């Protein structure tokens, strides 16, 4: 149905978080997107309604950056080769972009599909 | 009670008259006490209706519940 | 059935007192097309209201409203921009509310904008666009007033302002020295202490800040193939009675359904055309000043022609000596037509211009008809006839005529 | 203070007029208006067309008073005057300044009571009748009507135009409206109210003093009750193609309900159930109804409205649609048609938003003198009383879900419609094809 994840109640304990740090380096190391020089947000699925109409509200230099980054990846791909380990996506720039917007369109239909179902309780 | 009372007020009394409050009621019982009293020849005929609604009618005591006699055969 | 302003916490009031079930709240700001700083911007920020605000989104909004049972509706106008609501009185409080939260906080999504609120305007101005009459008009607007009121009204098809615009200018524009609130329910008290309770937190900002109106005069010429159109336009100086009943003097319409009338354009046009060309003459009251229109409208131009003629001719001559029975019937009908525009809760025109001015408003103002002495009138129609007057033709511009041709 | 809400007094006099004033306090303009109960449906074929011949004459002059002498004594006292008449009643009314309503209410008395129907007059009438008839055809909404009206009741007198033919207007002789001003004008059927400035003793007295010399009917009739034979819903389709048009106007209905009917409100309630909707509408995303949402979703059309006509012992109930969406017009009627068919199992909050929206918008609507006085006007020529708020809303709380769905099963499932379609309307399927959607067969 949609992605899950316990993403937050490890994070509402400090000491799980700190314990599972290296564990979560080393995940995303092996990972191997940010080899193609890509960023996480660029993978997630756009076939639903909601993130066809996400991916229309993003600002036009986003929307720039994102269509080169997945061209190249792509033109990499073609041959079977990876950039150099200096032209790798840094950290400071993986950041989430696209969750926000995704969970404001979410809201949105939530709060019309609440509205949908209604009872009187007198 | 001299002046007749208008036709608007004594019309569908039927329909009207579950819904319509008390003091409407006791108003238009105490009008037409007080009309009955001149000779009948120069009332209208909606008066005569209404007057008779009001006594022999459906409404009040004799408003017996009706049972469908069909279920009762269907239902056997 | 007048308004008597009122100033609680430092924000203007305007209550009435009606046997109603029903009541109404009316916000009157001063952000019309007059004050507006680039093409559109009014417009635009008129459509943004109701919208998604600090507290309730759009969909609440309406949904809640829906549920409520009320109607929720807007105006711009070519000098204010009005937001009103119609309620059973049992949900003042809530309605007031509800107004308040929208001119206060609300915020400004540029989402929103691209996706909602430009398309419901593009879709307005070609509705207005479609229309002819009201081209006409606005155009005449253009041609007699330079700048300020002569600002075209809704958003040119080549314009597109940005969200940012759109933001400094509600901020700088909602302040309470800025806007009015206007109730006509059955109680004004409660209405007055709700009220001044929720419109209270909006900051005392300053007033916008415009020129006085400059006059002036010209003429535009444009082609159509269908009805053809004429119309006389004379800038004048705010609204007096004098011109109220100049204007029911001219008159134009008829006062019985299927008839032809007995006014002076009437008679001008059934004496020229034979009753081929419909002649009405009407006056727009503003802030500062006041336009008196004569439309000639038909579909034949040589009918239109000898009807425009004519029909100067009358105005000309009606500045010689007015008798007093035309006086008297002006005078009669044109407190009647002044006095009919309070009936209904929506504001236009002639309550909103009455509104804004406090010296005289409506309470002195409908006195001050039965003062009026031919002289008067005379003097008036003289005065307007001094400086040149504006016209704008459409249809077939061969047989229009030209202002020197009249 | 509070204030409260004004009552609407009734009197009635010795003929058998009756009187119903709304009076408020502080105004200063009053409406007065004298209804008819006389249509175009008393009409026969031979003589069809003569009330709207009679509307546009009866401003011509009385015996007392010619013509150019009445519009002056309308004119020198600040008053307007306007009439228009449907297919069961006939209005007149004139609102003036507060100081001008008695000589007001004298003129419409001396123009009611006679008048002098010259041949000149109906001469010179005869060809404004033939230009109104030509210039009405060009509105799209006019012909539409005129053609549901034509195709649902067809046989009946209910089922003509107003107007008429164009040879019963060309034949029309003063013999005829003569007689038929003889026969319908009535005091047992006529009717005066007002909203306004003047109180009820001031036009009790009025209309005591000129409405006192109409002759009452010879039989004892009561007001609105039904005449003639109750007409026969006959389901059928026109089609008046036409391609230069770039839009398609359609309105589709089935039988409706009679003023009497016991189920008024609930067919009311499941009108604003369908709810309005156009694309200009600020917001039109937002709306609560499905079928607004499929609709402005999909770009299926331009606007589309619901009407509950009704009539003294029939009426309609059905929708309007207008589009420039060629193509796709199978799809609005099907999407229509079964949002009409799923209201046998509707749910409660439905109903109550319905309720509240009912509620609020038969109140919203009188904001004016005129609209008060024809309210008035309309509600005793139509039934026979004025309904007080407390007994509309207590009509409107008794209704729930289980009460529309029964009065949908028994009229909105599966039976025969009436459809009329004028414009570029080639996409619009045939007769089986749109009935089809009236029922749902997944249940
Ligand atoms: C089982 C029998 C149920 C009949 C199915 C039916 O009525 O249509 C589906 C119908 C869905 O339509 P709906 O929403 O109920 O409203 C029907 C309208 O009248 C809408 O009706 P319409 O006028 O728009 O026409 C739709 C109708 C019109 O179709 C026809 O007239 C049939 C023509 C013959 C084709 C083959 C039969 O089409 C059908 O009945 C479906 C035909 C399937 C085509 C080929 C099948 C291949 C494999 C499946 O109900 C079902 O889905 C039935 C199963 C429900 C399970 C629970
Ligand atoms: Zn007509």
């Amino acid at each position: 149905m949609k992605p899950v994840s316990l993403a937050k109640y490890i994070q509402k304990s400090p000491f799980l978080t700190k314990l599972l740090l290296p564990i979560s380096n080393a995940y995303v190391h092996l990972s191997g997107y940010r080899k193609y020089g890509l960023r996480y947000d660029d993978l997630m699925l756009e076939e639903n309604d909601d993130t066809q109409k996400a991916l229309s509200r993003l600002p036009k230099m986003e929307s720039y950056d994102r269509v080169y980054r997945i061209r190249r990846a792509m033109q990499l791909s073609i041959e079977n080769k990876i950039l150099p380990k200096s032209e790798w996506t840094k950290p400071e720039e993986d950041y989430h972009y696209l969750r926000p917007v995704l969970a404001e369109v979410i809201a949105e239909r939530k709060e019309r599909e609440a509205f949908d179902a209604l009872i009187v309780k007198k | 009670g001299e002046a007749m009372i208008a036709r608007p007020r004594l019309v569908d009394l039927d329909k009207r008259w579950g819904i319509m409050s008390q003091e409407e009621k006791d108003g238009l019982i105490t009008d037409l006490y007080a009309r009955q009293k001149q000779p009948w020849t120069t009332l209208s005929i909606e008066e005569k209706k209404a007057a008779y609604w009001i006594a022999f009618g459906e409404h009040g005591p004799r408003a017996f519940s009706h049972i469908s006699q069909k279920t009762v055969f269907w239902g056997t | 059935i007048s308004y008597t302003p009122k100033k609680v916490e430092g924000v203007s009031f305007a209550g009435r007192e009606t046997p109603t079930a029903t009541g109404s709240l009316s916000v009157v700001i001063n952000a019309g097309s007059r004050y507006q700083p680039d093409a559109g911007v009014s417009h635009l920020l008129e459509k943004f209201a109701f919208k998604t605000t600090e507290e309730r989104s759009a969909l609440r909004i309406t949904r809640e409203s829906e549920l409520l049972g009320g109607q929720l509706s807007t105006q711009i106008t070519r000098e204010h921009i009005i937001l009103t609501a119609r309620f059973l009185n049992e949900y003042l409080e809530y309605y007031a509310r509800l107004l308040a939260e929208v001119v206060d906080a609300t915020k400004f999504l540029p989402f929103q904008l691209t996706e909602e609120v430009l398309p419901t305007a593009r879709i307005e101005s070609e509705l207005f666009r479609e229309d002819i009459l009201r081209v006409a008009m606005a155009k005449l607007h253009e041609k007699a007033f330079h700048r300020g009121i002569g600002n075209e009204v809704y958003l040119p098809a080549s314009a597109s302002p940005s969200i940012s615009e759109i933001k400094d200018f509600a901020s700088k524009a909602y302040v309470k020295s800025n806007f009015s609130v206007i109730s006509s329910g059955p109680d004004v008290q409660k209405a007055s202490d709700l009220c001044a309770k929720y419109f209270a937190v909006i900051p005392d900002g300053s007033p916008l800040k415009s020129a006085p109106t400059k006059i002036s005069s010209g003429e535009s010429r444009v082609y159509s193939k269908g009805t053809n159109y004429f119309c006389l336009g004379f800038p004048a100086p705010a609204a007096s009675p004098e011109l109220f009943v100049l204007s029911s003097i001219l008159g134009g319409d008829a006062a019985v359904k299927w008839s032809h009338g007995n006014t002076l354009l009437a008679k001008a046009a059934g004496t020229a055309s034979e009753y081929k060309a419909t002649a009405v003459a009407d006056l727009t009251p503003y802030s500062d000043a006041s336009l008196l229109s004569v439309v000639i409208s038909g579909s034949c131009p040589k009918a239109i022609k000898a009807t425009a003629s004519e029909s100067f001719k009358a105005l000309k001559s009606l500045s010689s000596n007015i008798p007093n029975d035309v006086v008297k019937s002006g005078i009669a009908m044109a407190k009647t037509k002044y006095l009919s525009a309070f009936e209904p809760v929506t504001l236009n025109a002639i309550s909103a211009s009455s509104l804004v001015s406090a010296s005289k408003g409506s309470d002195a103002f409908i006195s001050g008809f039965d003062k009026v002495t031919p002289a008067s009138i005379s003097k008036v129609v003289s005065s307007l006839l001094a400086k040149p007057a504006s016209t704008v033709a459409v249809g077939n511009l061969d047989v229009l005529p030209y202002y020197d041709e009249l | 203070a509070t204030t409260a809400l004004p009552k609407t007094e009734t009197t009635t006099l010795k003929n058998g007029l009756t009187v119903a004033t709304e009076h408020h306090p502080y105004a200063q303009t009053a409406t007065v208006l004298v209804g008819v109960d006389a249509g175009s449906r008393a009409e026969t074929a031979k003589n069809n067309g003569a009330a709207h011949f009679l509307e546009h004459l009866a401003f011509k002059g009385t015996k007392n008073r010619s013509q150019k002498a009445l519009e002056l004594e309308f004119e020198n006292t600040g008053a307007h005057l306007n009439a228009y008449t449907s297919r069961e009643q006939t209005v007149y009314y004139a609102h003036a300044f507060k100081n001008a309503v008695p000589n007001a209410v004298a003129v419409l008395a001396d123009i009611l009571t006679n008048s002098s129907i010259s041949a000149s007059a109906v001469e010179r009438e005869r060809q404004v009748i033939l230009r109104e008839q030509e210039e009405v055809d060009k509105m799209a909404d006019e012909v539409v009507f005129d053609h549901l009206h034509a195709t649902a009741y067809q046989g009946h007198p209910l089922g003509r135009t107003i107007l008429g033919p164009k040879e019963n207007i060309e034949s029309l002789t003063r013999e005829d409206l003569l007689q038929y001003i003889k026969d319908n004008y009535r005091s047992d059927r006529m009717i005066i109210s007002s909203a306004g400035s003047i109180s009820h003793e001031e036009l009790v007295k009025l209309a005591e003093k000129y409405f006192g010399h109409l002759e009452p009917s010879a039989e004892q009739l009561s007001l609105g009750a039904p005449r003639g034979l109750k007409p026969r819903f006959v389901g059928s389709e026109i089609r008046a193609r036409d391609d230069d048009s770039p839009t398609a106007n359609i309105a589709i209905a089935v039988e409706g309900m009679s003023w009497k009917h016991p189920d008024y409100f609930t067919a009311l309630v499941m009108q604003a159930i369908i709810g309005n909707w156009d694309r200009a509408m600020g917001a039109s995303p937002h709306l609560s109804s499905r079928l607004s949402t499929i609709v402005q979703q999909h770009q299926l059309a331009n606007s589309f409205m619901s009407f509950s006509t009704s009539y003294s012992d029939t009426g309609l109930w059905g929708i309007y649609l207008v589009t420039e969406n060629l193509g796709r017009i199978d799809d609005l009627v099907h999407f229509t048609l079964q949002n009409w068919a799923r209201l046998t199992v509707a749910t409660r909050a439905e109903v109550e938003r319905a309720k509240a929206q009912l509620r609020a918008s038969l109140l919203l609507s009188l904001d004016s003198t005129t609209a008060i006085a024809e309210d008035i006007g309309r509600q005793l020529l139509t039934t026979g009383r004025r309904m007080s708020p407390q007994e509309v809303d207590l009509r409107i709380g008794q209704i729930t879900e289980k009460d529309v769905a029964r009065v949908a099963s028994e009229m909105i499932w599966d039976k025969d419609i009436a459809v009329s379609a004028v414009g570029s309307i080639e996409g619009l399927l045939d007769y089986n094809r749109i009935r089809s959607s009236i029922s749902m067969n997944r249940w």
